[PDB]
């Protein structure tokens, strides 16, 4: 439900409105189908659907040194 | 008979902004035409799809957005990030990495770009996919392996190579010779510092130098309050509040009222989403200008002339602002000219010899070969030189001697 | 009609100028001029360091200088056959003005 | 193992037209709709902007 | 409506222009101002001035 708060409408609040039926997960992946302000959500595991932050990428430091 | 050959340099950081995406905005039509009132949609819908083609068309609009943003900035496998000392042979990125004090790790330069830039009727502004904390970690991204690894991070993983090496590769990709870096490393350093300190001043005290992003955060703003005040017009009808009309007339009235206005607010969104549909494509081709100098500029390190800013191109880092990007583009710029007298080829025992690099020049009594870009004189010699040909043939050619170093190895 | 015609800020002498600047500056510094500073260089020595840029070595231009300012000076002339006598020559142009 | 190396090179001139601008075009919307008319003006007025 | 339909083409052809304007731009640039590496840019042939 977009731009609304989880009030007049398994319930994520995100600032792209009031998501329902999706899961909160911790774990971040890649972007699959996004709902906006970071958020994304996919179909994984017994099936159901995610919700998350998007990943960006691995990290990984350069090991720079003079 | 003359060249100048400039013997000192100046390193300029030049600020280049680029919008990249616009608001996502999106307008209920149906809302908007009609509010809350059934007897205006039924007639709404004799129009058949005039409605879902411009909920279909913005939605088109918004969903590039992310698009945009996301060729533009994610340009990186990986989130690289700097290490913890700052090693980097004298330059002082302080200014443009996170600032890890903050809620949003911005670094300095990009939170003076966050600070210089500033409904009802079905309208709606939809957030962009990359929130401005995770543009912060591209940009990142993007400007810690710019600093640790150079363009290495574009063509496979990043390889680490230290700052002093990797700014004497980009002075060999301006035909520098990397010497005239270490010889004078300090200087550049102070002059790369000086100039990041100069961006400070420019944003801080000149909040017209972010022009480009607030001209199209009004334009989307300006076209968004013509379309609101497009509300209050009659357009023919008795009224321009449709519960107004319903309240006073009976149906058989009620509905050529309401045509009128239907009408009129119908050709109005329409006059709307072609204007940000003609909108949207003169910043999709700013945000692929602005992905282009990413991936050429950032990157790598561009040949291209006056592709980043003024002056032969060093490198570019990335940050970020809002609805935008911003390059500061490093370029070597050649100073303080110098006059020479100049000769094409010389001859030396009936040869001529032209410079592999470099280009003859007199001061006045003596001849020395040197690199185009920095006076650095060089005796002449078979190593800074190669034979083609005779005296008889250059245009031009002068009649001074040429150096060789094996002759007193075998004279002594 | 309320249909009306404005001027553009940079009459048709102004961008004379520009172009005389730019070319005038192309033939005596090269490309210094666009980095920096404009520094003046013998325009056989420019046409050396162009040959270089595209894989021939200095020595060719040198020993075959004459040929080339022959063979520019001649290509020019062509130029202008070709534009006082193909009218679609400029068609890119006439066709925004139709 | 055969390799074509020119011998002789010529220097050729080309021409490369392009479009920079288009007229600058001005429309006075409410004299082309209502030229020189009240009544018609006022009817426009309601066609806000 | 018929402004309307006149301005909209006027938009969409300034846009046409406007991407002429910036290729001649670049050239200048990048063929003018320096020497071109990139093929066919310039014209056929190795670029030189
Ligand atoms: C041009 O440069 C040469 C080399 O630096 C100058 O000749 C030398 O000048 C110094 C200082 O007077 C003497 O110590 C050397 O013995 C000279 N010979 C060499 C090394 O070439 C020359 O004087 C300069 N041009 C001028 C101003 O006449
Ligand atoms: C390269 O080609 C040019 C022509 O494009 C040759 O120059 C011509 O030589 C003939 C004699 O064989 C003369 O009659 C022409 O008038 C010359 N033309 C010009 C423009 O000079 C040139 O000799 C050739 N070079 C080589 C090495 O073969
Ligand atoms: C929803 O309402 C609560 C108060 O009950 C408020 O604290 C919260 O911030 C609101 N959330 C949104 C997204 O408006
Ligand atoms: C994430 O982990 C924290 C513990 O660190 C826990 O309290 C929270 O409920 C978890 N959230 C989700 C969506 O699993
Ligand atoms: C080179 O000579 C010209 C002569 O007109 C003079 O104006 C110019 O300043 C000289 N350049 C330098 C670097 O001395």
């Amino acid at each position: 439900y977009q731009d609304v708060n989880c009030t007049e409408v398994n319930v994520f609040q995100t600032r792209a409105g009031c998501l329902i039926g999706a899961e909160h997960v911790n774990n971040s992946y890649e972007c699959d189908i996004p709902i906006g302000a970071g958020i994304c959500a996919s179909y994984q595991t017994s099936q159901s659907i995610i919700a998350y932050t998007m990943s960006l990428g691995a990290e990984n430091s350069v090991a720079y040194s003079n | 008979n003359s060249i100048a050959i400039p013997t000192n340099f100046t390193i300029s950081v030049t600020t280049e902004i680029l919008p990249v995406s616009m608001t996502k905005t999106s307008v209920d039509c149906t809302m908007y035409i009609c509010g809350d009132s059934t007897e205006c949609s039924n007639l709404l819908l004799q129009y058949g799809s005039f409605c879902t083609q411009l909920n279909r068309a913005l939605t088109g609009i918004a969903v590039e957005q992310d698009k945009n943003t996301q060729e533009v900035f994610a340009q990186v496998k990986q989130i690289y990030k700097t290490p913890p000392i700052k090693d980097f042979g004298g330059f002082n990125f302080s200014q443009i990495l996170p600032d890890p004090s903050k809620p949003s790790k911005r670094s300095f330069i990009e939170d003076l770009l966050f600070n210089k830039v500033t409904k009802f009727n079905g309208l709606t502004v939809l957030p962009p996919l990359l929130t401005d904390e995770m543009i912060a970690q591209y940009t990142s991204a993007l400007l810690a392996g710019t600093i640790t690894s150079g363009w290495t991070f574009g063509a496979g993983a990043a390889l680490q190579i230290p700052f002093a090496m990797q700014m004497a590769y980009r002075f060999n990709g301006i035909g520098v010779t990397q010497n005239v870096l270490y010889e004078n490393q300090k200087l550049i350093a102070n002059q790369f510092n000086s100039a990041i300190g100069k961006i400070q001043d420019s944003l801080s005290s000149t909040a017209s130098a972010l022009g480009k992003l607030q001209d199209v955060v009004n334009q989307n703003a300006q076209a968004l309050n013509t379309l609101v005040k497009q509300l209050s017009s009659n357009f023919g009808a008795i009224s321009s509040v449709l519960n107004d009309i319903l309240s006073r007339l009976d149906p058989p009235e009620a509905e050529v009222q309401i045509d009128r206005l239907i009408t009129g607010r119908l050709q109005s969104l329409q006059t709307y989403v072609t204007q940000q549909l003609i909108r949207a494509a003169e910043i999709r081709a700013s945000a692929n200008l602005a992905a282009t100098k990413m991936s050429e500029c950032v990157l790598g390190q561009s040949k291209r002339v006056d592709f980043c800013g003024k002056g032969y191109h060093l490198m570019s880092f990335p940050q970020s602002a809002p609805h935008g990007v911003v390059f500061l583009h490093v370029t070597y710029v050649p100073a303080q000219e110098k006059n020479f007298t100049t000769a094409p080829a010389i001859c030396h025992d009936g040869k001529a010899h032209f410079p592999r690099e470099g280009v003859f020049v007199s001061n006045g009594t003596h001849w020395f070969v040197t690199q185009r870009n920095f006076y650095e004189p060089q005796i002449i010699t078979t190593d800074n030189t190669f034979v083609s040909g005779n005296c008889d043939v250059v245009i031009g050619i002068v009649n001074n001697t040429v150096y060789d170093p094996l002759q007193p190895e075998l004279d002594s």
